[PDB]
RNA sequence: AUAAAGACCAGGC
DNA sequence: GGCAGTACTAGTAGAAAGTACTTGACTT
DNA sequence: AAGTCAAGTACTTACGCCTGGTCATTACTAGTACTGCC
């Protein structure tokens, strides 16, 4: 039951809600190919002006709405740069949350922005930059997932389809679907198991880890016994 | 092939007898079956034809027992079979059996002893064919592509063994 | 219009102020009077409704089923496209003594 | 003849029935079969004029 | 289905119920009494299972209706039971209410102040008013006078009165009250905290005495047990200030019980705020009339259906019904009733659920009367409600065959004559339709059916080329009628190149294993085509392989599938951005050939 | 108990005058440019003259064609919904109708056209019909046959009946073909 | 006459309280796909019933095709009805969306 | 009664015999291939309980 | 599991709306996703 | 002019 | 002609796991 | 005496689809009508 509705947000059948927007972005994966393959497109830029048409794409959109919030995040992202997020102010959202995604043009993700200025800042390269950003965003703002596909059905078959193709034994723990089976619909509670990733320090060492592992790794009586003699 | 229908008549006196009656009855079916209410061996019998007509007593009229089948099937022997008592009793079970000719079309699942499984995709005309230097056809092709997957090698060597064997 | 519209797409009778589909049937109409349909669960023995004078009804209201009862009520229905199993639940899980009732739009 | 296509689906009568006199009758009458006029219409037509005369004259 | 006989009503909620006495007083028509499936000489008995008043029965026109076979649908009928029992699915929720109430004040163990707490806790949850059922239970400012707690439910009255005032009068909350998920996450909680109730509890808050627990022997006759020396001195310091006991007294204590405390289940079995303000009471899960389905749904063709168990109650019926007058002109005659009443609620439980019955010797799977026939393999359903018999659709083994661009697909003549289309006769087909229904079924291509205007369907089985071309001059014709004018006739069409076909193959796992394709006829042999970079989508091969192969019936169905479901569409599929599709083996082992150098 | 139940069941349901009336209608796509001839040609033009078990009387015409509209806006550019099924539209409006519904106990005028040995048959306003049962014949008339060629009705003065005759509504039936009112004698 | 009454007003004042106004409406302008295989579908099942056409029609027969030509040169009188999950709605005239 | 026993296969048994299973002891000769034929009398089969139990050893 | 839901969803006394498209496959009118969300509504000239 | 279900074995993908 | 054996008919009688719900012992 | 924690256990559960074949119309048993010998 779950999909996209016009409200750009992906929610149940009866009207509650899953997540504010698919993936972040609402943007579909059957077109997503393209859209970090800077130096194809610039080579190409004829033929995608010519089938974008952004001659005809200014009626009903907004254009600087969008790029006057996009400078500001993109200001004091760069401005900070220091520390995540939990000591980083909230003031400032993506700009696609406030904005219209299909009619607000400038209004792009996060990573999108800073693979393109990344792309911009290492080459200089004839078209111009102000009309080739122009059809990039325009690219992202064509690219969108349209409102009312089926996005449970596709994230139900997408995740069982390769599941078909490496139902196995082994190829260290468990792996497959008897786990991938467990984490969903078992209920996942005390498991099989019982796996945790520690970061180590930097100052420490080998002779600093073997301590460690020695000490919480659990020794039954049964471990120092040898030999049992009951007359 | 080969199928054979076993047709039991009268579902005690019996009223249900293999044949003809005296009233009026239609014709044009006389073709398959004789008037001792057998059918001739060899015709031709299709979906929807006259396999074996009964004459009922109780409501003095010959109906007539269709055949309805998936392909059509030449008559090649008919049993008639009676139990044996110290009484006289008259035939209630008939033996017949069928034949249908299978012409070999696409889609069958054609093989070799050595497990390369596959069907027919379109039977070509000899002249469309390649043709060796002393001019036979090859009447089958099979694909060069299956065997880097299939690692079937045994129809290589045989094949070998085939020819080095023929001449 | 393939899993429903194909097979089990049937329009049956649902009843509107008691919302179900297996009890609605057709009486036996006279020689003159033809197409008559009705909810005889809503519905009540003539006999036993009666009653601010003495009301009177239209004799359009009345309807007798084949063993010769006369009845008098139960009339608001309309056809519904539905498949014909749904219906199969309503007699089948009427025999559990659940009762599925559906209200159909306007109302 | 008794389907959908034919018959509506709901009908309610929206007010309460508010009497009209001859007056209305017949101007009403006199209304709506010229503005009827403009294949079994006729035989309803047919019968309209009858109730426009008998309120009006005599058959 | 016809586009031409439009649906004037859909629905948009259903509701449920549960059968009472009196509704099946008037609901059925007839009440059948004898054990009978039908007399000699092959005619429906009276008073049978397969009774004529219950629809029409072997070419016998029915006694309610007055109809054929084809246009009865059945009536609904009814069994009468000597005494009322109660049902095997609501049995495990009456223990939980027989094992709870107190035997002589009619009430719950508990004290009033708490069964009312949840009460009006509840009757917040009916709406979807959460922020304040936590505030609700803070409220206890002021061994216990009687004065004070008729006061403090009285506070509490107001203060969900004010509650439900602010929150519907602010649009926070809909007249009909508000249904979401996370209510009735904390409904089914508090309420599984209401069976998590006074059963680990002892002596009566209300009234200060014990009562008599109550032992499930398990499937059939909840007991009661006996009572000790610690308790049997509490019977007499109340006056002071394992035993079959019978079946309706069970009913004669839950009709009190659900009277003295009707305001709190009136909120406990129901997830909606009660508009029409009914009284529930023990008599609605307690069945008195059994029902029998229609005979549309008992067609004999041996007992193949509940025959064998509806009479078991019937026979049961009947020797008890024979019990009383036995009495009534007045000892094994009162151990045969009571065996009697056991034999018979066990009968009716054997033919709802199959875990509670004695049973005999191993019978190679009991008949499934109604539930356990619901559930073939766990949820019948699967059979008629998820997977249909679609119609309209072939199934072939698939050939490979190219020359055909990648979306298009090849189709026998004889699925060119099998399958057709519905088409309405319009001023744009009077030019190619003609042909088709001149030429007929069997030659394609051609019409094999005419749906007339009046819905009656006309078909060219048999017909000559003189009645074709009767029918072709009479073709594009106005209606009878005015009635009927609105529409034409809708010619069937059997196939063309500009229709669409949707291909299928089990197991189907993704989204692209079905799709739509285009269609061409090839007059060459009985299978299906294929091209190459196709297969690998569909994740098939041609080893004798067999697909499925649909078709739609329905002009906007031809729409989906040639602009939504289409292939070319499907040239990515949506998991993680790689193209299924692509030549395989014999294009790309010759592209390293031609692509070449040495290729002049 | 029975009082509770008698709630149930009550919850369980829940000459010429001119009455308004909303229906719900469909709507073919040849008068898709022209909606109201269509709703006129299709409910309106068959309904006239045809007892209506709503309204319970005679449909004598109509009046007020304002199809209603979905969408609550001063055009008259309209639209209809189509369900997704059927071209057809779905759509409500209301409209006027001059009914004409005699009710038991009203008292009307006839004009005589069947006289028969124990009914009479009499056309009321010369569109309706009207027949009088032989139960509903007093003891004072005596009828009178003729054998030169159908007879007459002699009323308690001794003279033949005028052509018009009034009386007394008795029953009204639906079901016929055609609306036949029956009536009384003695009141 | 009372009952009824009462309650098509509330039909009448739920609807209108539901419809969102023309300059309020703040969806995405575009046709969707969704909407284009309806339009294209509703379209052909409505030109099949014998419907007025705004558009030269020269040896055609496809009915869907036509719909295809319909929606090209936007002479269709059809109008999107989008609902929102909270019960309002939006009325999208499909001239003013635009297509790709 | 043993006509029953090889028609239909099963064996209606009072003793309760040794083998776990109560169906699959006769199998139709088709005779379509003398490799077919060969087959059915060189036949081993574990027992038709153990295809509906689900291990992999 | 659907007796043990049929019991739980009886006794509550459940009013659903059938909106999970499980819920309109039984009945139903088209779906709830993809081009089953919104609806088709055609403007007319005339009143 | 008619033809329905469940029970076991073998086989295709 | 009466007794009794024989055959035909209608009625009746040992094997996979995973989880929450119920219930008896325990300790404050 | 009541609330909590631990054990028994009831049952509830488990690929997609399709083509064939048989098979069996229940078997044991006791009341009763009919046939042949004395
Ligand atoms: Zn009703
Ligand atoms: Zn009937
Ligand atoms: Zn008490």
């Amino acid at each position: 039951g779950v999909h996209v509705s016009y409200d750009n947000s992906i929610r149940d059948a009866d009207g509650t809600l899953v997540q504010f927007m698919y993936g972040g972005d609402a943007i579909d994966i059957t077109k997503e190919s393209h859209m970090t393959q800077f130096e194809f497109c610039l080579d190409n830029y004829y033929a995608l002006l010519k089938k974008y048409n952004p001659s005809a794409l200014i009626e009903h959109l907004d254009v600087e709405s969008a790029l006057k919030y996009s400078k500001k995040t993109l200001k004091y992202r760069k401005k900070h740069s220091k520390e995540p997020h939990y000591k980083q102010s909230v003031k400032y959202d993506p700009v696609l949350a406030k904005y219209n995604p299909a009619k607000y043009l400038g209004s792009v993700s996060e990573n999108f922005q800073d693979k393109l200025e990344s792309f911009l800042d290492k080459n200089s390269k004839g078209v111009n930059e102000k009309k080739f950003r122009a059809l990039m965003q325009l690219k992202y703002m064509r690219s969108l997932i349209n409102p009312g596909e089926a996005v449970g059905i596709i994230a139900s078959q997408s995740v069982g389809e390769p599941s078909t193709q490496m139902t196995l034994n082994t190829f260290n723990v468990t792996l497959g679907i008897p786990r991938l089976r467990e984490i969903v619909m078992t209920a996942s509670a005390a498991i099989k198991t019982p796996q945790m990733t520690l970061p180590i320090w930097n100052d420490v060492s080998d002779e600093q880890a073997d301590t460690f592992c020695k000490s919480i790794s659990k020794v039954l009586l049964s471990e120092v016994i040898d030999k049992v003699i009951v007359t | 092939m080969y199928k054979t229908e076993k047709v039991d008549l009268a579902l005690d006196p019996i009223t249900q007898h293999f044949g003809f009656g005296n009233d009026e009855w239609p014709k044009e079916w006389l073709e398959k079956l004789d008037e001792d209410g057998l059918p001739y061996i060899g015709t031709y019998v299709e979906e929807g034809d006259p396999i074996c007509a009964y004459f009922d007593d109780t409501l003095n009229k010959t109906k007539i027992k269709t055949y309805h089948s998936s392909e059509p099937a030449y008559i090649e022997e008919v049993n008639l079979i009676g139990d044996e008592s110290n009484k006289f009793q008259e035939l209630q079970t008939v033996s017949i059996k069928y034949r249908i000719r299978r012409t070999p079309q696409i889609g069958d699942k054609f093989s070799s002893r050595h497990g390369q499984k596959g069907v027919c995709s379109r039977k070509w005309p000899t002249i469309d064919m390649p043709f060796s230097e002393t001019g036979i056809q090859p009447d089958i092709i099979i694909n060069p592509h299956a065997f880097p997957s299939r690692m079937t090698i045994g129809m290589f060597v045989e094949s070998l063994a085939g020819k080095a064997g023929a001449l | 219009d393939r899993l429903l519209n194909s097979s089990d797409y049937t329009q049956a009778s649902v009843c509107r102020e008691c919302g179900s589909i297996l009890t609605t049937q057709q009486s036996v109409p006279r020689i003159g009077s033809i197409s008559t349909v009705c909810c005889r669960r809503c519905s009540m023995r003539f006999e036993d409704a009666k009653k601010g004078e003495k009301i009177f009804i239209d004799d359009s209201q009345i309807w007798e089923d084949g063993q010769g009862n006369k009845f008098v009520g139960g009339n608001e229905t309309t056809t519904v496209a539905i498949p014909f199993v749904l219906k199969y639940l309503d007699s089948e899980l009427s025999a559990m003594g659940i009762r599925l009732r559906y209200n159909v739009e306007p109302k | 003849t008794a389907t959908t296509l034919n018959t509506p689906v709901v009908i309610h009568a929206t007010q309460l029935p508010q009497h009209v006199s001859t007056d209305e009758v017949l101007q009403f009458l006199e209304s709506f079969i010229d503005e009827k006029e403009n294949t079994n219409l006729s035989s309803s037509i047919s019968q309209l004029k009858r109730i426009q005369r008998d309120f009006k004259g005599l058959p | 289905m016809d586009i031409s006989k439009p649906v004037g009503s859909e629905i948009t909620s259903v509701d449920f119920g549960i059968l009472t006495a009196k509704e099946i007083r008037n609901l059925s028509a007839k009440q059948i009494t004898n054990p009978t499936v039908l007399d000699n000489l092959g005619h429906p008995v009276s008073g049978g299972l397969y009774d004529l008043a219950l629809g029409a029965f072997l070419r016998n026109l029915c006694s309610t209706c007055g109809l054929d076979e084809k246009f009865c649908p059945g009536h609904q009928g009814h069994i009468e039971l000597p005494v009322p029992c109660y049902n095997p699915l609501f049995f495990n929720q009456l223990y939980i209410y027989l094992r709870a109430s107190c035997l002589f004040c009619h009430h719950f163990r508990l004290k009033s102040v708490e069964v009312h707490r949840y009460a009006c806790k509840l009757r917040l949850l009916q709406y979807g008013l959460i922020d304040e059922s936590y505030k609700l239970d803070e409220i206890t400012l002021g061994d216990i006078s009687s004065t004070l707690l008729n006061e403090l439910k009285s506070k509490r009255s107001e203060y969900v009165d004010m509650a439900i005032a602010k929150a519907l009068s602010d649009g926070r909350t809909t007249e009909r009250g508000s249904f979401t998920a996370t209510v009735n996450d904390e409904r089914k909680k508090l309420v599984h905290e209401f069976h998590k109730k006074l059963l680990s509890r002892g002596k009566c808050d209300n009234c200060g005495m014990f009562s008599p627990k109550f032992r499930k022997d398990g499937f059939t006759k909840i007991f009661e047990t006996a009572l000790n020396e610690k308790q049997i001195t509490n019977n007499r310091v109340k006056g002071f200030i394992s035993t079959y006991i019978l079946s309706t007294e069970v009913k004669n204590i839950l009709d009190t019980v659900f009277r003295k405390e009707q305001c709190v289940l009136q909120y406990v079995f129901h997830s909606r705020p009660n508009l029409s303000r009914k009284l529930v009471k023990a008599d609605s899960f307690f069945m008195d009339v059994l029902v029998v389905p229609p005979t549309r749904f008992r067609l004999p063709s041996h007992e193949n259906s509940q025959n064998q168990l509806l009479s078991k109650v019937l026979t049961t019926s009947l020797l008890i019904r024979d019990l009383n007058d036995d009495l009534s002109k007045l000892r094994v005659i009162f151990s045969r009733l009571m065996n009697a009443f056991v034999t018979i609620q066990n009968d009716v439980n054997a033919f709802i659920d199959s875990t509670k019955a004695q049973g005999r010797t191993s019978g190679k799977v009991p008949i499934p009367g109604v539930k356990q026939a619901l559930e073939k393999k766990e949820g019948l359903f699967r059979k008629h409600m998820m997977g249909k018999r679609v119609n309209y659709a072939a199934r072939s083994v698939i050939s490979p065959d190219p020359n055909i661009e990648t979306n298009e697909i090849g189709v026998p003549p004889v699925f060119a004559v099998k399958l057709t289309y519905p088409e309405p006769v319009t001023a744009y087909n009077i030019a190619e339709l003609r042909q088709a229904v001149i030429n007929g079924p069997d030659k394609w291509p051609g019409a094999t059916q005419i749906q007339n205007e009046d819905g009656s369907l006309v078909s060219l089985i048999g017909m000559s080329v003189e009645q074709r071309k009767a029918l072709a001059n009479q073709l594009l014709t106005p209606s009878s009628n005015v009635s009927t004018h609105t529409l034409n006739k809708k010619v069937y069409r059997h196939i063309k190149n500009r229709d669409v076909v949707l291909m299928n193959r089990q197991p189907t796992l993704h989204k692209a294993s079905m799709m739509g394709h285009k269609v061409r006829v090839l007059p060459n042999e009985k299978t299906l085509r294929l091209h190459y970079a196709n297969t690998g989508a569909y994740n098939a091969d041609f080893d004798g392989d067999e697909m499925n192969m649909h078709f739609p019936q329905n002009e906007n169905a031809r729409a989906e599938a040639l602009n939504l479901a289409n292939t070319d569409s499907q040239y990515l599929t949506p998991t993680s951005g790689s193209p299924v599709r692509g030549l395989i083996q014999d294009h790309i082992s010759a592209g390293v050939w031609l692509t070449s150098k040495d290729s002049f | 108990n029975e009082n509770r139940e008698t709630a149930r069941f009550i919850k369980k349901h829940k000459c010429i005058v001119r009455v308004p009336i909303a229906l719900y209608v469909s709507l073919a796509p040849m008068y898709l440019e022209n909606p109201l001839q269509g709703v006129m040609k299709q409910h309106l033009n068959p309904l006239v003259m045809k007892y209506n078990n709503k309204v319970g009387g005679v449909v004598l015409g109509y009046e007020g064609l304002k199809i209603l509209d979905a969408d609550p806006l001063d055009t008259s550019e309209k639209l209809i919904k189509i369900t997704p099924d059927t071209p057809f539209g779905f759509t409500w409006c209301h409209v006027n109708l001059y009914v004409w519904q005699p009710q038991v106990g009203d008292v009307l005028e006839g004009y005589i056209f069947i006289q028969s040995a124990s009914h009479i048959g009499l056309l009321i306003h010369d569109a309706f019909n009207a027949s009088i049962k032989k139960n509903n014949i007093p003891v004072d008339w005596t009828f009178v046959h003729n054998d030169v060629e159908l007879g007459h009705w002699v009323d308690s003065n001794g003279e033949p009946i005028d052509g018009k005759l009034r009386f007394t509504v008795r029953n009204v039936h639906t079901t016929g073909r055609v609306v036949s009112v029956d009536g009384t004698l003695i009141s | 006459p009372e009952d009824f009454q009462q309650h098509e007003q509330i039909r009448r004042k739920t609807l209108k309280e539901k419809a969102i106004p023309k300059d309020q409406r703040a969806t995405t302008p575009y046709m969707t796909k969704y909407e284009r295989a309806r339009i294209l579908g509703t379209r052909a099942l409505q030109i099949s019933m014998n419907a007025p056409v705004f558009v030269d029609l020269e040896g055609e027969t496809d009915p869907l095709r036509i719909a295809m030509k319909e929606l090209a040169e936007k002479k269709i009188p059809l109008v999107i009805r989008r609902y929102l999950p909270d019960g309002s709605f939006e009325d999208w005239s499909v001239e003013e969306l635009i297509v790709d | 009664k043993m006509q029953y026993f090889l028609s239909t296969g099963n064996l209606v048994s009072q003793s309760g015999l040794d083998l776990q299973q109560v169906s699959g002891y006769t199998v139709v000769a088709e005779k379509i291939n003398f490799y077919r034929f060969i087959s059915h009398f060189r036949m081993v089969h574990r027992g038709s309980f153990f295809a509906q139990l689900k291990t992999t050893t | 599991t659907t007796c043990q839901f049929l019991t739980k969803a009886v006794l509550d006394n459940e009013r659903e709306q059938l909106d999970s498209p499980s819920a309109r496959i039984v009945v139903g009118k088209l779906n709830n996703v993809g081009t089953g969300s919104f609806d088709v509504l055609a403007k007319v000239p005339n009143a």
